[PDB]
């Protein structure tokens, strides 16, 4: 395991004020595939000056995604107080194939300070924090958002200069306002610009330290950091998972101005991520120095075919989501963004199931009792039980024997125990295990030639 | 060029002989079609085309410039890849493909060849030029 | 074959283009004409190789401490490194090493995007339960190999002197893993997916205490509700620890940077062989072609530039240069044959004679066997294209005549 | 008035371009089909040989062969259809002259 | 040894795992809808 | 509609694009054939 | 899909694909033959009118 620094020594967490109304904003920024939003570049290769279709994980054209916005905390003049957050920690989403995030889209625009709707400020880019894992449930008081076992945490720190990725067990602390303690609402991270974001020495552990106030980090298997050069440029972030681990994508190390995402890291996270949540973040600014922070948008990925327009320099600047509409299907079928005028047939609009109907024989169990009584026959005198019109359960029979070798042919293992059949025929006999191989289809020995042969 | 493949290809019979013979016949067919067509356009007797051919009837469009002006325009306005009959092999090496999906340079890569037509351009022009001069008479 | 069966006459079908013609018609007598025959192949004049060269892939974790049980297998993912399977295999007494969708020779010699090694304690007595065809508990609830990627399975025994690997008290596995739905009537077996962990891993302890232990977790609504349940089972420990190693390899998600180490010659560099047809192997990507120094296109970081037909058409080398890659190009061949004279000429259509009386350059390509005659014909039997015709001397060489 | 004729509204002119496009399509079948795997692990014979032993290597090469033989048969069938059509058309041209 | 042989379509495929049935999987309750079906081992999609 | 099949279908190249384009052209051919045929049957002048 | 696992499931789906691709190629080849024939015939109709 990895040493990730000391535990927090505070007896209490900072109180968190959850007021979702203030975060219920409508600032839509759907994926515009024609502008190549949300695209992860084909990974093992590049192309130049061509238009081709490509199969991969992409967001859907028109997807609004889930908007999240971080805010300033409560203050009174120069003394920051309570943290102010959205109900994000309890809003746990299914991970599925992963996601991409639009970060800082509103930067440089005049926006709102969420905590104070009448106060305007220039919008600044802020990085999203994520908690991801295999299993979720509730905290001591019944609120949701607790992750079990190892949880992957992607926590930006250093006032936006580093991304810290770690995989660890999060043990809720029991102090005041902490998840295993008393007047718990939501955990949240924070930084205090007044002391954490000095022009020179930024506190690279400010957000980690706040995280640690709510949770003890245990059995960490890794903790990695990545550096971020500061700017106000719109960037994309993405996360996917394969047998090789969790892949972190970003536009900033390869296509900063363009937006295409390239992989920058692979994390040794092998359990399947099923759930994720946004770790709410609140900035402990003084009342007189509240900033507007840009909202980020999370969009889900799925295996779609896109038409990708690769420029001479290899970047994707334009694309078609080939399943968006019928017009898009047309462009994809000709692998072009410009097709001639005409009337064309395209894939039909499919009817989809609205439910299901099932009828099965229901009644008598198929009876394997004969099998269990008396001396079994020799292999050449095998006995046959034929089952029709009954409910079968192979576990019921298998559980009575110490199975040494159970294999199937022309049917999967999952299927043998779950499909319906016209008949099931069971042939049982005494048989030494030392002659196991003589029952193989390829065998030319005495059992397969003179005693017993399977269909 | 892989020997294992060629060894397996042989078990499909004389596949390639059939491909080659079918195309050879199909290609002869155009040389015969062209030869027959031009034999029939060919005039026995014809007047010379001179500038001014047509009198008050403006036929300069049709007079050879040699292809006629309309004929050159017809060709210039149609987008046709240059097959490189004399040295395309080299053009595709010293310059490379003109664009994505260049089907002329693909020939030396994929294993196919575009063959030249039976008559060159000046001969075809000669046939239609002599035809023009034969119309009035 | 004569009537009496003896072979008296034959054609070597690869000798020349004329011979190829006779073979394609399976005859010693073919009609006069101009025929296309197999191209004159460009052949490699050498080879270029680039591989990741550097750090060894590290199998050390594997060798230290008690290996996990089959349902808790640990995974080592190797990328951008030099692998050596002998280095690992030589440390164990291998009982069974087999491969699927990759040859034995290949597993130890090819380059990969990644190599994934899954290791765990495993009794040899349950060897068969790891078979693809198996319907027993290991393949259904504990560990399953990929059906998509090539894989190998190694079963091996830890030697008495490999003292860095310790033994668990017993071998154990999950023999049941299922969900009870909210109605508590329906039970749904939770089968393990290839290369994944069983959902019951979180409820099953690292070592099953005793055979028959039953585990249960109450699921939250986000998990679908109901209960996740499992049953463990055990196998008595052997004198020497038996271990399984699954290997999964991927071939093209990234530069295929997981390679055997290679000692490089400096005659396998690209810069030293520009303009030549060479065989290449560049980070696992291979084929034949001609490299040229040229202007960079595409994204540098992605290394390999492909065209619209998915051919490799360019490459960013580790020497800092970008090269265009052209196919080794074959040289077209047409045979001009006259049956009556038993003579022929060879046309290399579209080819300048710089690549081939000497050769004659004509409007349709380079032709050997013809002599330029400045003669006209109307009666052309062997048209070459454009307004050219081969005219037999009748025997002498064919003349190149123009059609009048 | 016809000097201005070779444009988008001239049906005869598009037929000229279409004859040209048909020749291009015929060649695109050969250029584009070699990248297909037809169920094989690779479109490259060399990759198949490098990765697999003969009993499986054979099956994979054979998939590529079947796909390519199919492609060539389709190509030839169309060159025969197209050359038959062009020949009939040539006789129409003969009659018009 | 136990050999198991299964047949898939000589009769109604009446040898099935037991199933607890919901009453929303009845045909009469879903007439006119597109549904997935599994009827004694016979399956597909359609409208009843 | 089966995704596994579609995944395997992709390895055969742009098969369906070829089917659709070939038929599209074949269908345009009849609209052009009909348009040309009727343009020629059409009378300039006619009695009622 | 319901009966077989991927290594065999693939082979079976692939047989259906090959058969259906073959069917569609045959269909298209005939629509092209039939449309070419009908077009020639249409010009005959033109001449007869
Ligand atoms: C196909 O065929 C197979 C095999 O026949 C079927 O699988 C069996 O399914 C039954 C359930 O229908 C399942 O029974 C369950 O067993 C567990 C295990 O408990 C044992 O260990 C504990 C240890 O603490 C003992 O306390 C317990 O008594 C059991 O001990 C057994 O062994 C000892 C010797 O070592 C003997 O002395 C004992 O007599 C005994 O044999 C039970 O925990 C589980 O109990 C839950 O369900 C019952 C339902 O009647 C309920 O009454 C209990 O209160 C309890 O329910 C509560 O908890 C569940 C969550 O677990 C929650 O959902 C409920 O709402 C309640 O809160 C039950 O008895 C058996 O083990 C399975 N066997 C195998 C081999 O898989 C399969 O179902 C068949 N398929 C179909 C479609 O029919
Ligand atoms: C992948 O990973 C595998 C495994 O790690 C690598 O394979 C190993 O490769 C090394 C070479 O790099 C190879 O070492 C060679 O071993 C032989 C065997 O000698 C042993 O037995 C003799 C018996 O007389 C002993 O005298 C000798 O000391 C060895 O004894 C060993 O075992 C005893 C216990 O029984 C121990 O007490 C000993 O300490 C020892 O462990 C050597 O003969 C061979 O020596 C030659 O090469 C060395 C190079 O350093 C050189 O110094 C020697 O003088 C000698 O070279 C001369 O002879 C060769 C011809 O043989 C000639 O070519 C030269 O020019 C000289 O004239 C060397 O030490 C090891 O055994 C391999 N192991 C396995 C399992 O395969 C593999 O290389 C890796 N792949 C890649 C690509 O890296
Ligand atoms: C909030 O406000 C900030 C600035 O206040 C915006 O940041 C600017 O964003 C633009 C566009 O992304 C950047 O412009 C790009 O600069 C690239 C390099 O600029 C460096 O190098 C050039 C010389 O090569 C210098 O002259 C320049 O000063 C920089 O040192 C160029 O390479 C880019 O051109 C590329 O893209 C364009 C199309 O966008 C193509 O036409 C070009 O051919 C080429 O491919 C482009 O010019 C600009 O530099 C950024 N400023 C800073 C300080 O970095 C934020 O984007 C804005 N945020 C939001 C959300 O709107
Ligand atoms: C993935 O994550 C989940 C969730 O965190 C883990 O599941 C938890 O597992 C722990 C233990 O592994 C459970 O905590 C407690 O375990 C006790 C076990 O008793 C033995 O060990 C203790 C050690 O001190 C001895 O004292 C004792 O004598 C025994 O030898 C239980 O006894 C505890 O019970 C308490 O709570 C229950 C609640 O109903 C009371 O009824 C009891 O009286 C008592 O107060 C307790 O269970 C923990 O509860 C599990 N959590 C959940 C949510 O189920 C997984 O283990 C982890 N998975 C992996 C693989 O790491
Ligand atoms: C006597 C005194 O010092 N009063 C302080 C408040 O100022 C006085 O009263 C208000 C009505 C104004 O008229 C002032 O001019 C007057 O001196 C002080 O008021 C805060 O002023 C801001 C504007 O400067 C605004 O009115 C604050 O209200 C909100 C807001 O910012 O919009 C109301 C929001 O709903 C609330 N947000 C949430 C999530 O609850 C916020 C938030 O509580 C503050 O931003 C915390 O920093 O306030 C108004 O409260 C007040 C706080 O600064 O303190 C009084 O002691
Ligand atoms: C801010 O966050 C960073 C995470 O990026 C965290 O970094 C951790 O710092 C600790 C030290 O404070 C590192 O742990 C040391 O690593 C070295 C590596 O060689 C070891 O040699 C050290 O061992 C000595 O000290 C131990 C202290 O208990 C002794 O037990 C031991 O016997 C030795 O005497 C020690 O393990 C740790 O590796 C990094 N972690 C990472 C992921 O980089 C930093 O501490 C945080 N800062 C604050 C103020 O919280
Ligand atoms: N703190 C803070 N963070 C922000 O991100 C922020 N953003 C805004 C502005 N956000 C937005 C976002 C989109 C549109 C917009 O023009 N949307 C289009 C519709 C786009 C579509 O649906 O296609 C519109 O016409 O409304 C306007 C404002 C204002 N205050 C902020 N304040
Ligand atoms: C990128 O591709 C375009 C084609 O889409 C190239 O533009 C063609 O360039 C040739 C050069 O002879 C012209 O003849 C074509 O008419 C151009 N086509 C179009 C649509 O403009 C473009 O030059 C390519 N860029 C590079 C750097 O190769
Ligand atoms: C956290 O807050 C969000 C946003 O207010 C809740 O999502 C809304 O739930 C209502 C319930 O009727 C829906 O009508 C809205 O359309 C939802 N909004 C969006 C954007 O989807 C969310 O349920 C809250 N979660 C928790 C755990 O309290
Ligand atoms: C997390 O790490 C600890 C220490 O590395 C593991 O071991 C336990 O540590 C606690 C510390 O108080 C001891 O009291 C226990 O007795 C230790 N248990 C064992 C078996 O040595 C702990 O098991 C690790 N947890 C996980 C989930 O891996
Ligand atoms: C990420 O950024 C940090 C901070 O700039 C780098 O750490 C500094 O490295 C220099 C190297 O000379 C040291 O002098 C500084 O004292 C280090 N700073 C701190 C806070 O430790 C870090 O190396 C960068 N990481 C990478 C991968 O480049
Ligand atoms: C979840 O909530 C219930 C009651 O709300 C409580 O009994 C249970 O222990 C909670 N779970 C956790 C992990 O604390
Ligand atoms: C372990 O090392 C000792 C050292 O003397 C040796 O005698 C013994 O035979 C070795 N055992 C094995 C299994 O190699
Ligand atoms: C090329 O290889 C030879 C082999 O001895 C070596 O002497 C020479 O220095 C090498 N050249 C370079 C540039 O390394
Ligand atoms: C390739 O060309 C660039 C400029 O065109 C040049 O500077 C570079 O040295 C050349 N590289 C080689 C290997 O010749
Ligand atoms: C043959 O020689 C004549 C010289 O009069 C020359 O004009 C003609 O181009 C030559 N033909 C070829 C193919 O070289
Ligand atoms: C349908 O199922 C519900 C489930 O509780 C049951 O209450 C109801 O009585 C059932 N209806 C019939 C007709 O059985």
């Amino acid at each position: 395991t990895v040493d990730v620094g000391p535990d927090s020594v505070k007896s209490a967490c900072i109180e968190v004020d959850i007021q979702q109304t203030f975060f219920d904003k409508t600032w839509p920024r759907p994926i515009d595939v024609s502008k190549a939003d949300g695209i992860i570049y084909p990974q093992g290769r590049t192309y130049s000056n061509i238009t081709i279709t490509y199969q991969g994980l992409f967001p859907y054209q028109g997807d609004h995604g889930d908007m999240y916005v971080y805010s300033a905390g409560h203050a009174t003049g120069t003394t920051p107080q309570k943290l102010f957050v959205a109900n994000y920690s309890q809003d746990v989403k299914q991970f599925a194939n992963g996601f991409v995030v639009r970060i800082g889209a509103a930067a440089n625009s005049t926006g709102t300070v969420i905590i104070s709707p009448s106060t305007s400020a220039t919008i600044r880019k802020i990085y999203p924090a994520f908690m991801l894992g295999s299993s979720v449930g509730n905290f001591s008081d019944g609120k949701m958002g607790r992750f079990f076992n190892h949880t992957l945490v992607l926590l930006p720190d250093g006032c936006g200069t580093l991304l810290r990725a770690f995989y660890c067990i999060l043990e809720p602390r029991s102090g005041n306002h902490c998840p295993a303690g008393n007047s718990y609402t939501s955990f949240a991270t924070y930084h205090t610009p007044a002391t954490d974001c000095s022009d020179g020495n930024y506190n690279r552990n400010a957000s980690l330290n706040s995280f640690k106030e709510y949770f003890n980090l245990r059995n960490c298997t890794f903790m990695y950091t990545y550096n971020i050069t500061e700017d106000e440029i719109l960037e994309w972030f993405g996360i996917t998972q394969t047998a090789q681990g969790v892949h972190l994508f970003s536009s900033r190390y390869v296509d900063l101005y363009g937006g295409n995402m390239f992989q920058f890291a692979t994390l040794p996270v092998y359990d399947t991520i099923k759930y994720y949540s946004i770790i709410p973040h609140s900035i402990r600014s003084i009342q007189s120095d509240r900033k507007a922070w840009a909202a980020f948008y999370v969009y889900k990925l799925q295996p779609l075919t896109f038409l990708l327009d690769f420029s001479v320099d290899g970047y994707i600047r334009r694309a078609i989501d080939c399943g968006f509409n019928d017009l898009s299907q047309l462009h994809c079928s000709y692998e072009s963004f410009d097709v001639e005028s005409g009337v064309y047939s395209v894939s039909s609009f499919e009817a989809k199931p609205s439910g299901s109907v099932v009828e099965q024989a229901e009644g008598v169990e198929c009876d394997f009792s004969p099998l269990l009584s008396g001396t079994p026959p020799q292999v050449y005198n095998f006995k046959r039980l034929v089952f029709t019109n009954c409910n079968y359960n192979l576990t019921k029979l298998l559980s009575l024997f110490s199975v040494n070798d159970f294999t199937c042919s022309q049917i999967s293992p999952a299927a043998i125990a779950s499909n319906c059949y016209s008949s099931l025929i069971l042939d049982y006999f005494s048989y030494p295990l030392s002659m196991k191989s003589d029952l193989s289809v390829s065998s030319a020995g005495p059992i397969s030639q003179f005693n017993y042969k399977q269909s | 060029g892989f020997q294992k493949c060629e060894q397996l290809l042989r078990e499909y019979g004389q596949f390639c002989s059939k491909i080659n013979q079918a195309l050879h016949g199909a290609n002869l067919r155009q040389d015969d079609s062209v030869r027959n067509l031009f034999a029939s356009v060919k005039s026995s007797q014809s007047s010379p085309i001179i500038p001014g051919f047509g009198g008050d009837f403006n036929l300069t469009l049709l007079e050879p410039v040699a292809r006629s002006a309309i004929e050159d325009l017809l060709f210039d306005k149609v987008t046709i890849a240059d097959p490189g009959y004399m040295q395309g092999y080299d053009d595709c090496m010293q310059q490379g493909p003109a664009s994505a999906r260049d089907l002329i340079c693909a020939q030396y890569v994929a294993g196919y060849k575009v063959l030249p037509p039976l008559m060159d351009v000046n001969m075809e022009a000669a046939y239609t030029s002599s035809l023009l001069g034969s119309i009035a008479g | 074959f004569s009537v009496d069966g003896y072979i008296r006459r034959a054609i070597d079908c690869g000798f020349n283009d004329l011979s190829q013609l006779h073979c394609s018609y399976e005859s010693f007598d073919v009609e006069s004409g101009v025929y296309s025959v197999s191209s004159f192949e460009a052949k490699p004049s050498g080879s270029v190789v680039e591989q990741a060269e550097g750090v060894e892939c590290d199998f050390s974790p594997l060798l230290s401490g008690t290996p996990p049980q089959v349902y808790n297998f640990k995974r080592l993912v190797f990328t951008n490194c030099n692998y050596n399977l002998t280095k690992l295999l030589s440390l164990f007494s291998v009982n069974d090493f087999t491969c699927s969708q990759i040859s034995p020779a290949a597993i130890a010699s090819n380059c990969y995007s990644s190599l994934i090694l899954d290791y765990f304690s495993y009794p040899l007595s349950m060897k068969s339960d790891l078979s693809v065809s198996s319907a027993g508990p290991i393949s259904q609830f504990n560990y399953k190999q990929s059906f998509s990627n090539p894989t190998c399975l190694i079963l091996a025994t830890v030697p008495h002197n490999l003292t860095t690997i310790t033994k668990p008290l017993k071998y154990s596995y999950i023999n049941k893993c299922s969900r009870l739905l909210s109605d508590d009537r329906t039970e749904v077996p939770q089968l393990v997916n290839a290369n994944q962990y069983s959902p019951c891993v979180s409820i099953v302890p690292s070592t099953v205490w005793e055979d028959g232990d039953y585990y249960r977790k109450q699921l939250s609504p986000l998990e679908g509700g109901g209960w996740l349940v499992a049953s463990g089972s055990t196998v008595a420990m052997t004198e020497q620890l038996q271990m399984g190693f699954g290997i999964t390899v991927q071939y093209g998600t990234d530069t295929n940077s997981v390679c055997p180490k290679l000692e490089f010659a400096n005659d396998t560099k690209i810069a030293s062989q520009l303009g030549n047809c060479v065989e290449y192997s560049l980070y696992g990507v291979s084929g034949r072609g001609v490299f040229q120094n040229c202007t960079a296109v595409g994204v540098r970081q992605q290394r390999f530039v492909y065209d619209a037909y998915q051919n490799l058409v360019g490459y960013y080398s580790d020497d800092g240069n970008y090269y265009c890659l052209r196919a080794c190009v074959s040289v077209p061949v047409s045979v001009i044959y006259d049956k009556e004279t038993k003579t022929h000429a060879t046309l290399f259509g579209s080819v300048a004679c710089e690549h081939i009386y000497g050769p004659l350059q004509t409007p349709v390509g380079c032709v050997l066997g013809l002599v330029n005659s400045s003669l006209f014909v109307e009666d052309c039997k062997l048209p070459l294209g454009q307004s050219l015709c081969a005219l037999p001397d009748t025997p002498g060489e064919m003349r190149l005549a123009s059609i009048a | 008035a016809m000097q201005t004729g070779f444009t988008t509204t001239n049906e005869a002119f598009q037929k000229v371009q279409d004859a040209v496009n048909n020749n291009a399509q015929a060649l695109s079948k050969l250029a584009s089909e070699l990248s297909n795997t037809f169920g094989a692990i690779s479109a490259s014979i060399g990759d198949i040989i490098q990765r697999l032993d003969p009993p499986e290597q054979d099956a994979q090469i054979d998939r590529l062969i079947n796909g390519r033989l199919t492609t060539l048969n389709a190509f030839v069938a169309q060159q025969l259809v197209r050359s038959e059509s062009a020949a009939l058309s040539a006789q129409l041209a003969k009659d018009k002259v």
